């Protein structure tokens, strides 16, 4: 289903973001 | 502090969406209406959204296309995506992703002449932020912490 999968990749990206661009 | 914070969260959402709309040549006005100053929260969120959309553009563009939006199905699609986004918990990166997703929906709605959605997407984002994220935000230092951890002094 599109929405559940779209939400999971968004979560994946957000988690990558949270590690990448942490500055402290 | 709930709705001391609830008016503020609304202003963050409107400001982010207005900024993403303005990047394409659209305008928010056409479709309706702690130590770090709110202008810095707004800017850090604008910044983070830009870096998120840049670095994950393809993955993010592909994902925004897979949900076929209509004014009569958009609300359910938005809430389902966000439920899955935060299923395993909340961190600042998923909140950035949450804002970028909403902004992408606003812009696509205008592109496809579904502009009635623009102001509703803002309402849904603010309601979900106020009802389901603000507890985590409060527990985790408020928006001060977001700026301190993800702020960048190059705009």
């Amino acid at each position: 289903s599109p929405t559940s999968e779209i939400g999971r990749h968004l979560a994946q990206l957000g988690d990558s973001y949270s590690v990448r661009f942490q500055n402290e | 502090m709930s709705m001391a914070m609830s008016q503020s969260n609304r202003e963050l959402v409107v400001d982010f969406l207005s900024y993403k709309l303005s990047q394409k040549g659209y305008s928010w006005s056409q479709f309706s209406d702690e130590g770090t100053e709110s202008e810095a929260v707004k800017q850090a969120l604008r910044e983070a959204g830009d870096e998120f959309e840049l670095r994950y553009r393809r993955a993010f563009s592909d994902l925004t296309s897979q949900l076929h939006i209509t004014p009569g199905t958009a609300y359910q699609s938005f809430e389902q995506v966000v439920n899955e986004l935060f299923r395993d918990g909340v961190n600042w990166g998923r909140i950035v992703a949450f804002f970028s997703f909403g902004g992408a929906l606003c812009v696509e709605s205008v592109d496809k002449e579904m502009q009635v959605l623009v102001s509703r997407i803002a309402a849904w984002m603010a309601t979900y932020l106020n009802d389901h994220l603000e507890p985590w935000i409060q527990e985790n230092g408020g928006w001060d912490t977001f700026v301190e951890l993800y702020g960048n002094n190059a705009a």
